[PDB]
């Protein structure tokens, strides 16, 4: 529950 | 109790047929986080664990079912993703169904998929 995977969220999520 | 798709995360990222249709796998929720970060979970195939990002109906179902570590799901709509510049692996899950709530953990000490492929740079798609 921290900020280490902000990369995954930023780049991905949108398709 | 229920049979997981053992090792399937390895299949998804080493076999192009599986990569192209990574659905039907039965996985166990390995961890969840306590706003879009809520939707990033860890899942286990019984041998490996990996990160999964829930989107769309899967994100809605995460809320409506109070999805937690130990829950067993079947992924219905998904696509793989590799963040190649960070060597991070993710399964983007757009829909799943609940198989069993709060099942005994199948493998408490699994291998993180990203660590396995860090040592297997030639096998990964
Ligand atoms: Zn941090
Ligand atoms: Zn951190
Ligand atoms: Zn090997």
């Amino acid at each position: 529950s921290s900020d280490d995977d902000d990369d995954i969220l930023l780049e991905l999520g949108t398709r | 109790s229920v049979q997981l798709s053992r090792g399937d995360f390895h299949s998804i990222f080493t076999n192009k047929q599986r990569y192209d249709n990574p659905t039907g796998g039965v996985y166990q929720v390995y961890n969840t986080r306590k706003s879009n970060r809520k939707n990033l979970i860890m899942i286990s195939d019984g041998i490996y664990h990996m990160k999964a990002l829930l989107r769309n109906q899967a994100a809605s179902k995460f809320q409506s079912m109070e999805l937690q570590r130990g829950d067993i799901i079947r992924v219905i709509i998904a696509e793989p993703a590799i963040v190649r510049e960070r060597k991070k692996y993710v399964l983007l899950v757009d829909d799943f169904e609940l198989v069993q709530s709060r099942a005994d953990m199948v493998n408490q000490t699994s291998t993180f998929l990203d660590n396995y492929f860090s040592e297997h740079p030639n096998e990964t798609l």
